[PDB]
RNA sequence: AUCGAGAGG
């Protein structure tokens, strides 16, 4: 019944948790705040495989 | 003594308003021997009701307002803890100020 | 053979599902008032359809009973705690020397099942007993 | 702040918690294990060395016993193993570490620690389990639950500090309480739902359960009461019986909706001279309510009178209740064939509200109110609309149950209950809601995938049309899940938020003490109010009471 | 507003008043206008009531806010402890904030004012500054291990 | 010590209410036509049904321990059917020479209205109901 | 037959007798059944001192299995309890010794019944000790499972008690019992949808008494007399011997209150 | 400063004991009954030293007197004789 | 606990005898508080109960899968099948003086769960004991026999009791309690002190 | 580990009389009985006798907590009437209805053939 | 992980009648609610105890040591 | 252990809430309360 | 001891 997935790290069983981030090389338009000197920002956050 | 007299101003007017002299007699109607029993509880429970120094109120002052506020949760203001959060921070930039003109 | 498609969240933009695969079936009053309602789609350009609506959850609220007839805090107060419940966590737990482990004398398979147990094993590995509840009022305790 | 102004401390014990019916309110039962680890030096004389000799003979390990000898040069003497542990010849001035025993004052604990209510004194019952026991109604100061919580208990090491307990933090002294002004216990849940019970007019009780409820009254005159029935057969009201748990010379007035004093159905409350006369007990009469009779006992017979009044109401109920029984199940969610027709076709009817206000606005009809937008005057009417149509159904459905109904019975009596857990359970859940708005458009110009773009209908923006007996949609489900989610995101954030109100409000206002000359000051002492609360009063023994010379006509005011 | 107002009976009665809200604030300007009532005007920002109409109408709005945000959520709480909280925000000369920038920057000694926030940085300054402690605070002794004059310890006891 | 009220009553409606095994009674005096009462009456008991016509009695006598009946030396006080105990609690003036009393035999009621037991009835705890067949 | 409680015997057999009970108060088939669960004796397993166990399971495990199994008892009045013997732990006049031991010789899974306990002391003649078996297969209880290669080698001593110290000296298993199938003490409140005649079922009982007569009212001072029951026995003891040896201590227990009486 | 006392016919301070003097008188003479002191009360059957100093108070033996202080740093001085006590 | 997020210890223990019976004789394993049912809501508990006992009669399994058209009536149809009353109610008689209870009980088999606290691996009781190297006060945790705290939010606590004489105590004779000798012209802890 | 031994429900202990008589205090012909080692079974079925003696005034009983195995009874008699006796006729009178059923039922099972 | 002896609610054993049960089910092709009546099982207290066990024993056994 | 297998953490506009995409990739009930609630959801 | 993770109300 043991489904595996995890790892033996010094006769202790271990498991990676899956880590959640934004995706990069997106484009999102942000409204900035009302006392902000501009009015917007276009953002792409520029990775590489 | 002026002190005295202003403090215990709101008490006499319940108690004039009710130790009045058709109400003692027709409302409820007291004796003598009925009435002068009232006139010594009173004194009582009213000089057991005084303040002891010594209580240190400001604590009791804070926590009687901190217990009721961790139960507090749910016509658009800022109500609750955001509200209260600005109230004792003296935030100036309030969310929603507003005038109540009359 | 094409029966089959995986769709992520940014493709399911562009689509139309179905629940159950009666929505499909055309149709054109006597009801069981003790069903619950439904209302009829009224949308028909479908592009997929939902394998089994009990397929959005995930592994701990799968054990719950009719959690459709839950408030949903309670599910995942339940969800929690299923992590904490005592069983069976393997076969071999006589072999195996962890640091602490807990195991149930006479473990039962529950009288209600999700359809989803089956997956996940738990009428293999249960982790509590079939006792019989009184809920009543009974010297205070 | 970790080591100085809080420090963990010698003489401290803590396990879980659960609820004896059969302990008085100011005890605490305290297991045995306990009893035998947690020590108090008593110093021995005349009048202690009998009993005391005997201790340190009884050992260490049971009880009641002693742990440690300190003679007048200051060394221990280990009783768990020493040469002499069983000869020893006590000299007047020693010191005997005694276990502690029944009817000690010790401090009972339960975190977070927001009252001074929440850390009140007790007498000590040793008792043969694991948990520590207290009684029911001294749960809500403590916000305790008996699902797993652990309490913290806490044991005096001086003469002085002994008596600082028992007569200032004790329970029956902090009754009730300054903050509401107003008492913070009362009876609660079974002792409540059978009170009602009890004392309907209906509920009569022969002479055997009589004579049996007579005797589980502690303190008893002996006297039997006249039973209210004598030809046919001797009965007894269940106002009756109940009556003898009230001392004499107590007297309650109460009148709710049409208090005539033919009270057709039995409402209000009037009680003489320790004698219950008409009207059924409740939670307004036996609850934490102001003016109640908890707050009448406290002030006219005294502290210790209310305190051994909680347990005389609850040993007479819990027996009637444990010989009567009570339920609930599924069949008090379940509402009348034709009602559930009055329901499907209510909201069916505020479907059809909905829809036509929506092509109503698709037509650009609108009168544009001042202030608002076209789109906030249809979110807000659809909003109200669903609203009223969700009480719609649950007034439809509380009307449904019959005086039998045991959730209408726990809805009666107070135990628990509201009107919108019998709405929601058995009539239709309702309108989900996250940040304040419908159900947001997730998705792009929907909720979910399922549905077309643009659609506001109400069962594609969170309504929930089925209820739980019923059963919601997967749809429902979601929306319902995204709810409670958003509840579940305040709890966590408000406790945090208000965790940090309240310690600075403590650490601002920490030397505000009434001082001598009852002017409220401070450390400096710069005057912060010059009669305290502007009266001079404390606020307990505060009560509401109304003027009577204020409002009325000044021609009533007149004759 | 349906305000409750005496008939000329003497008697109490409800009279339906037309009362304007606004979305903004500003007192001084809003206040001396012709066609309202210049002595029932209300904002909820209580510190504008401070600076237009004095420090004591500051407190009085002070006090009704906080107890609007108890009695929405339908709870009670005695006047005097929100008065007490209220009187000591007041008692200065203007608002003083609970928080580290407000009371704990008062004269109030030194080692009860680091039990709070900026622990360490009172301390440098205070003694920066040479303070001198009145050893009257209740944080002081219960850092010193003292009796501190609470209630059991605000009087002496004393042979006859 | 002796009997405090006599009257016969004639019934006119009958009302359970909310309760399952009582009901509240509205009667009037028989051969008086001025006098009434209002009383909470226990059904599974004496069945009172409407129509009937009933006598109605008011004793202080025939603290301490209510013993049981040992034996006939226990000698009733009553060829009545049902006999309730019961407590004064107030005393409300009707009009000028009119008045109303008002009884509670824990926590059954009774109102009871009319000008002839001026003499007769007091501000006492003691109060016996007799009613006759 | 005789003055005072009245028994008819509606069913009987080996496994469990159905018997009316008449003329009887109350509290008294209360009591009856009280003491049926729990106060009367019964021999079971008490201690187990295990050798070797290669099993799968754990010895407290096997122990308290061993424990819960039905020893013969209806001669349990000859055995003394341990507790009031003078031996230094167990005699034969207080104990009885079984013994166990069993390998897994076939390739085959090996099971272990309670017919394979054997007894080691000296009965003396009594009928006791002896595990029941009414399977209908000739084996007992099955207690473990072996594998090939492994074993399992155990003594069990086997004393007296009652279910009031743990439920495994209980020599009966359900006692039915109810009073008045027609509700005609009003003795109950009924909970319905519509008709509560519709919505309960008819009781078997409801055969054996009158059915009411809806005119006639409330009988105000009838008393409950006539109880239905069926007890159900384990096999330790005779079925007909649980109520018996019920009445019976239920006679001995009021005696000791008599006759500290006459101590006082 | 120097010497602050106050004179007994000028008092202004409570009639009444409070309860945080009252719990700091019982306490103070139970301890030193604890430590063996005289005892001025016939103790009918009593041996718990909060006990007798309880029914030692209801006959006012304690020779004990409160130093009530006020904020400028004068006191008035009560005897246990002259305090009421409810 | 349940599968419904309903907790809960264990109040007390009752024999078979003193426990309420059915007339077939069955015992409640488990009894629980009606009063923990309408404010929680958990209505599915109580569909369970109704569901199981179906399950346990016919010997077939109990259909809890979400989403499915498995009402209450189409349950208690088979239940009223089997003889018993459709709501899952059974008439209950006290087992201390056998008298039937008043209210009838529901009454049925549910999933229970055991979890892993277990009061004797919590409970916790310490007089005297080891101390700290740096602050000399008792050290944390039961399983090194420690000391419970007595945090700021209970020294909140206990100055609105005004319980001062306590309040010293237990900050300085009940943990960390240290003497000192100071001068009086340094009035710090610079002084040496050769005490016999 | 603080469960005290099951035997202690059954079993007295450490000069634990089985009956401790007490006079009742504001009460004429009143005592109360603190049993030992006892239940609910012999608590309700000595009560339920002594309300059949037409002489018996009061009859009640109750387990103060039911962590241990004790109840108290409280008679009150007529006058001339020793509450020991009305207590030791009801012991006696319950062994003949008791033995009665013995004999009943084993006439009848005797009676059965199964 | 193997058969009670007997039953928790009621104490009728139940561990003779494991491997009669599956005989029942397997060899006489009976549906289970017969099966646990011909067993003599008639209380669901009982009924429970056979029919939601989960027999783990012939899985420990699988492990040879 | 089979809830322990399929976790994700979320380090740090409204994270916590169950927002709409979640439908069918993430469980709605299942996830940890109080200190992180939402950010650790259950696959 | 420190630093962590998980967990309970
Ligand atoms: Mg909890
Ligand atoms: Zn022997
Ligand atoms: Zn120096
Ligand atoms: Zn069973």
């Amino acid at each position: 019944f043991d489904m595996g997935g995890y790892f033996i790290i010094n006769g202790s069983e271990k498991v990676l948790i899956a880590q959640e981030r934004s995706a990069g090389n997106i484009v999102q338009v942000f409204k900035k705040a009302a006392p902000s000197p501009i009015s917007h920002v276009a953002e792409i956050r520029s990775a590489l495989e | 003594q002026n002190a005295q007299r202003d403090a215990v101003t709101l008490f006499c007017c319940l108690l004039r308003s009710r130790l009045a002299t058709r109400r003692v007699l027709q409302e409820y109607r007291l004796t003598k021997q009925a009435f002068d029993w009232v006139l010594s509880n009173i004194e009582a429970q009213f000089l057991r009701s005084v303040v002891h120094p010594g209580e240190m109120v400001g604590v009791l002052a804070a926590q009687s307002i901190g217990e009721p506020a961790t139960q507090m949760t749910l016509k658009k203001v800022t109500s609750g803890v955001p509200r209260l959060k600005e109230i004792l921070n003296v935030a100036k930039n309030m969310k929603t100020p507003s005038l109540t003109v009359y | 053979e094409g029966l089959v498609e995986y769709i992520d969240a940014e493709e399911e933009e562009s689509i139309l599902i179905a629940m159950q695969p009666e929505d499909l079936e055309p149709a054109e009053l006597d009801v069981d008032p003790a069903k619950r309602i439904r209302v009829s789609h009224h949308a028909t350009t479908f592009t997929h359809c939902e394998i089994h609506p009990s397929m959005i959850l995930g592994v701990a609220a799968s054990i719950i009973p009719f959690p459709d007839h839950n408030q949903s805090p309670r599910n995942t107060y339940q969800s929690a705690m299923g992590k904490q419940a005592m069983g069976v966590f393997l076969t071999n737990y006589n072999v195996r020397m962890d640091t602490m482990a807990n195991i149930l004398y006479y473990p039962q398979k529950p009288l209600g099942t999700t359809r989803a147990m089956e997956y996940l094993k738990f009428r293999e590995l249960p982790a509590g007993q079939n006792a019989i509840v009184a809920i009543a009022c009974y010297s205070g305790y | 702040r970790g080591n100085l102004m809080g420090k963990r401390v010698d003489f401290s014990a803590r396990t879980v918690i659960s609820g004896d019916p059969n302990l008085e309110l100011d005890q605490v039962g305290v297991p045995k294990s306990i009893a035998k680890t947690l020590t108090y030096p008593e110093v021995v004389t005349p009048y202690n060395i009998d009993r005391l000799t005997q201790l340190v003979r009884n050992g260490p390990n049971e009880h009641p016993g002693a742990k440690y000898v300190i003679r007048d040069s200051g060394d221990r003497i280990d009783l768990r193993y020493s040469k002499r542990a069983g000869d020893i010849q006590l000299q007047y001035g020693w010191k005997v570490e005694r276990h502690i025993m029944d009817n000690d004052p010790v401090l009972f604990n339960r975190q977070p620690s927001l009252h001074k209510m929440s850390m009140m004194a007790h007498r000590v019952k040793v008792i043969p389990y694991s948990t520590f026991r207290l009684n029911l109604s001294v749960t809500s100061p403590y916000n305790a639950d008996f699902d797993g919580d652990e309490m913290n208990l806490h044991v005096p090491q001086s003469e002085e500090t002994r008596a600082e307990l028992s007569q200032l933090c004790a329970v029956p002294l902090q009754i009730v309480s300054p903050q509401s002004n107003k008492p913070c216990m009362g009876i609660v849940q079974d002792t409540l739902c059978g009170i009602r019970k009890l004392t309907l007019r209906d509920t009569f009780i022969e002479l055997d359960q009589v004579l049996n409820m007579l005797y589980w009254v502690p303190d008893w005159d002996g006297v039997i009461p006249t039973p209210a029935i004598i030809k046919p057969k001797p009965l007894w009201s269940g106002k009756q019986i109940l009556s003898v748990a009230i001392p004499n010379g107590i007297h309650l007035q109460r009148f709710d909706e049409g208090t005539t004093l033919l009270s057709p159905k039995d409402n209000g409350m009037l009680i003489i001279d320790g004698q219950i006369i008409f009207g059924v007990v409740e939670k307004k009469t036996v609850g934490s309510s102001n003016g109640g009779l908890i707050h009448v006992v406290t002030r006219e017979k005294g502290p210790q009178v209310c305190a051994k009044l909680f347990g005389n109401i609850q040993k007479v109920v819990n027996f009637w209740l444990l010989h009567n029984g009570f339920s609930t199940g599924i069949g008090d969610t379940i509402a009348d064939g034709p009602t559930m027709r009055e329901i499907t076709e209510t909201i069916a009817e505020a479907k059809k509200k909905v829809l036509d206000v929506t092509k109503e606005a698709q037509a650009n009809l609108l009168t544009a109110k001042h202030g608002m937008t076209l789109r906030e005057s249809f979110e807000d009417n659809v909003v109200r609309f669903l609203n009223e149509a969700r009480d719609k159904a649950g007034r439809l459905a509380e009307v449904n149950l019959k005086d039998l109904n045991n959730v209408k019975q726990m809805v009666m009596a107070g135990s628990k209950g509201s009107f919108i857990n019998i709405a929601q359970m058995s009539a239709c859940v309702g309108q989900q809601s996250v940040e304040g708005k419908r159900i947001a458009f997730g998705f792009v110009d929907r909720t979910l995938p399922h549905f077309s773009k643009d659609d506001y209908s109400p069962e594609s923006k969170g309504f929930v049309e089925n209820s739980y007996l019923r059963g919601l949609t997967p749809q429902e489900f979601f929306f319902h899940a995204m709810g409670g989610r958003e509840g579940l995101i305040d709890t966590a954030v408000k406790t945090a938020e208000t965790g940090y109100i309240q310690r600075r409000l403590v650490k601002a206002l920490e030397d505000i003490m009434v001082h001598y000359d009852n002017t409220t000051r401070n450390s400096l002492g710069n005057v912060i109010q010059f009669i305290y609360g502007e009266d001079g009063m404390d606020a307990a023994h505060i009560e509401k009471q109304s003027l009577d010379t204020i409002g009325g006509s000044d021609a009533a005011f007149e004759k | 507003y349906d305000r409750k107002v005496p008939s000329p009976t003497g008697e109490y009665v409800k009279e339906p008043e037309w009362v304007l809200e606004t979305d903004g604030v500003n007192l001084s300007e809003v206040m001396t206008v012709p066609g309202i009532d210049p002595t029932r005007i209300y904002t909820n920002s209580f510190i504008d009531i401070m600076e237009v109409l004095g420090i004591e109408a500051g407190r009085a709005a002070l006090y009704k806010e906080v107890y609007n945000v108890i009695a929405s959520d339908g709870s009670y709480v005695n006047y005097r402890h929100m008065a007490l909280l209220v009187d000591v925000m007041t008692t200065q000369g203007g608002l003083t904030s609970v928080t580290r920038h407000g009371f704990n920057r008062s004269n109030t000694g030194a080692l009860m004012r680091c039990s709070f926030e900026e622990t360490v940085e009172i301390l440098f300054e205070a003694g920066a500054s040479a303070e001198l402690d009145d050893c009257r605070g209740v944080s002081e002794n219960v850092i010193l291990g003292q009796m501190a004059p609470i209630g059991t310890g605000a009087f002496d006891v004393m042979i006859d | 010590s002796n009997t405090l009220f006599d009257d016969i009553f004639q019934v006119s409606e009958v009302d359970p209410g909310r309760y399952n095994k009582v009901c509240r009674i509205e009667a009037a005096s028989t051969t008086q036509d001025q006098c009434k009462l209002t009383l909470d009456i226990n059904v599974e008991l004496f069945p009172v049904a409407a129509q009937d016509s009933l006598t109605v009695t008011i004793a202080s006598s025939l603290t301490r321990s209510w013993r049981p009946p040992q034996a006939g030396d226990r000698s009733l006080a009553d060829d009545y059917d049902y006999v309730m105990y019961g407590t004064a609690y107030k005393f409300e003036e009707v009009s000028k020479d009119l008045i109303a009393v008002y009884y509670s035999f824990g926590g059954l009621l009774m109102r009871l209205e009319g000008n002839y037991r001026n003499l007769n009835n007091l501000k006492q705890e003691n109060a016996y109901l007799l009613i006759r067949r | 037959s005789e003055e005072g409680p009245q028994v008819k015997i509606r069913e009987a057999s080996k496994d469990n007798v159905d018997f009316i009970l008449s003329n009887v108060d109350l509290a008294m088939a209360n009591s009856l059944r009280r003491v049926m669960i729990a106060e009367i004796p019964t021999l079971a397993i008490d201690s187990v001192e295990v050798e070797t166990n290669t099993t799968v399971l754990a010895d407290e495990f096997i122990a308290h299995r061993l424990g819960l199994i039905p020893l013969q008892s209806m001669d349990i009045e000859q055995l003394e309890y341990s507790r009031d013997c003078f031996c230094e732990d167990h005699c034969d006049k207080c104990s009885v010794v079984l013994t166990l031991q069993a390998f897994g010789e076939s390739e085959s899974t090996t099971n272990v019944y309670s017919k394979d306990l054997v007894i080691v002391s000296n009965l003396m003649g009594r009928n006791i000790g002896h595990p029941i078996i009414q399977d209908k297969e000739g084996n007992g209880v099955l207690i473990c499972k072996l594998r090939k290669g492994q074993e399992l080698k155990l003594t069990c001593v086997a004393k007296k008690g009652i279910a009031k110290e743990h439920a495994k000296w209980g020599p009966a298993a359900a006692i039915e019992f109810e009073y008045d199938p027609w509700n005609k003490l009003k003795h109950t409140d009924y909970w319905y949808e519509q008709d509560s005649a519709k919505e309960w079922p008819q009781s078997k009982n409801c055969e054996y008494e009158d059915p009411p007569n809806e005119g006639d009212p409330f009988d105000y001072k009838a008393q409950a007399d006539t109880f239905y029951m069926n007890v159900e026995s384990v096999g330790s003891i005779p079925v007909d011997q649980v109520v018996v040896r019920g009445i019976d201590t239920l006679q001995k227990k009021v005696a000791s209150i008599l006759l500290a009486l006459t101590q006082m | 400063l120097k010497e602050k006392a106050i004179p007994k016919d000028q008092r202004a301070t409570t009639p009444y004991m409070t309860k945080y003097e009252r719990a700091r008188i019982l306490g103070t003479r139970a301890l030193q009954i604890s430590m063996n002191a005289p005892v001025f009360v016939d103790l009918e059957g009593e041996t718990d030293p909060l006990r007798i100093a309880m029914k030692e108070l209801a006959e006012k033996k304690i020779p004990l007197v409160i130093r009530r202080y006020l904020p400028d740093g004068s006191f008035e001085d009560w005897s246990v004789e002259e305090l009421i006590v409810d | 606990a349940s599968r419904h997020g309903q907790k809960g210890t264990i109040g007390i223990t009752y024999r078979r005898e003193d426990m309420p019976f059915t007339a077939e004789g069955i015992v409640p394993d488990l009894i629980i508080n009606p009063h923990a049912i309408p404010s929680r809501m958990t209505v599915a508990h109580l569909i369970e109960c109704l569901l199981s006992k179906v399950a346990a009669l016919s010997g077939n399994e109990g259909d809890a899968s979400p989403f499915t058209d498995i009402t209450v009536e189409g349950i208690s149809k088979l239940l009223r099948e089997h003889g018993y009353q459709s709501r899952g109610f059974e008439v209950m008689y006290n087992g201390h003086t056998g008298k039937k209870l008043m209210a009838q009980i529901f009454f049925g088999p549910t999933y229970y769960q055991r979890l892993r606290h277990m009061v004797d691996d919590k409970i916790h009781a310490r007089a005297r004991g080891p101390m700290q190297v740096l602050t000399r006060q008792p050290v944390e945790g039961r399983s090194r026999d420690g000391g419970l705290r007595f945090g700021e939010m209970e020294r909140d606590c206990m100055i609105a009791h005004g319980a001062a004489s306590f309040l010293k105590e237990r900050l300085m004779e009940a943990s960390d309690a240290f003497r000192v000798h100071i001068c009086g012209i340094c009035g710090l802890m610079t002084v040496i002190a050769k005490l016999n | 580990m603080n469960a005290p031994d099951r035997f202690e429900l059954f079993l007295l202990g450490e000069g634990e009389s089985k009956l401790k008589i007490d006079p009742d205090t504001k009460a004429p012909n009143a005592v109360v009985i603190t049993f030992e080692k006892e239940d609910h079974t012999l608590g309700n079925l000595i009560r339920a006798e002594l309300l059949n003696d037409r002489k018996v005034l009061f009859a009640a009983y109750k387990v103060e907590h039911p962590f241990f195995a004790r109840f108290k009874l409280r008679i009150q008699t007529t006058e001339g009437y020793d509450p020991k006796d009305a207590l030791k006729n009801a012991c006696n009178s319950i062994i003949n209805k008791l033995g009665a059923l013995k004999t009943n039922f084993e006439t009848e099972w005797n009676l059965q053939t199964l | 992980m193997i058969v009670p002896v007997r039953c928790f609610s009621c104490g009728k054993v139940v561990g003779d009648k494991w491997e009669s049960y599956l005989n029942l089910l397997q060899e006489d092709e009976l549906d289970e609610g017969t099966a646990l009546s011909r067993l003599g099982l008639k209380r669901y207290c009982c009924r429970r105890m056979i029919l939601t066990h989960v027999d783990l024993i012939e899985k420990f056994l699988r492990y040879n040591p | 252990t089979l809830s322990h297998l399929r976790r994700t953490n979320t380090p740090i506009a409204k994270p916590r809430q169950l927002h709409n995409t979640h439908w069918g990739l993430v469980c709605p009930a299942e996830t940890p309360e109080g200190q992180a609630c939402g950010l650790v959801k259950n696959l």
